């Protein structure tokens, strides 16, 4: 069956962001669904919860109260992100400086 | 996946995603205690990063099904045959 619920937008990123950022890696004239838009703005959400629980997760073994832009690091590198794992890191290097 | 900086004027910023907007998105779960400043400034260039690589993975089974309009089902398809996407299966299941 079915029920309703409510998406709240204070629980997603704004979708003209997203779409913006989605038509820099796509040919000039590609075409996006409204069911694709809405999607993607979904996986992205799930994305930053995905990883935040897993980090939360250690923190709390730890017994630590803070999650440190290490441990999301450190939980997308045992998430197996290999590949976002070097640019992130320099990235947050130079954010530092 | 190979990602790359791309160094440019008329960008304010490193990133163009709301720290704030994360910030609430983590703390909705509700085993999240505390979070440093410097989480959400991650996050902002891995959901950019992220969103790169999954418009360009469902993108790649647009162009095989010779169309050229982003669907659904090409989501689903990537999220299909990307390990690290595994955790979305459930979000795309078609
Ligand atoms: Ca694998």
């Amino acid at each position: 069956g079915s029920h309703m619920t409510v998406r709240e937008q204070d629980r997603f990123m704004p979708i003209a962001n997203v779409i913006r950022i989605m038509r820099r890696i796509l040919p000039a004239h590609a075409k996006i669904s409204d069911d694709s838009k809405e999607t993607i703005q979904e996986c992205v959400s799930e994305y930053i919860s995905f990883i935040t629980g897993e980090a939360n997760e250690r923190c709390q073994r730890e017994q630590r109260k803070t999650i440190t832009a290490e441990d999301v690091l450190w939980a997308m590198s045992k998430l197996g992100f290999d590949d976002y794992i070097e640019p992130l890191t320099l990235y947050l290097h130079r954010y530092r400086e | 996946t190979q990602f790359k900086e791309i160094e440019k004027t008329t960008d304010f910023k490193n990133h163009s995603l709301p720290l704030a907007r994360i910030k609430k998105i983590m703390k909705a779960d509700e085993d999240v205690r505390m979070i440093s400043a410097e989480a959400p400034v991650v996050f902002a260039r891995a959901c950019e990063m992220f969103i790169l690589e999954l418009t360009l993975r469902s993108w790649n089974h647009t162009e095989e099904n010779k169309r050229r309009t982003l669907q659904k089902n090409d989501i689903a398809a990537a999220v299909t045959r990307t390990d690290i996407f595994d955790f979305l299966v459930d979000i795309v299941p078609r």
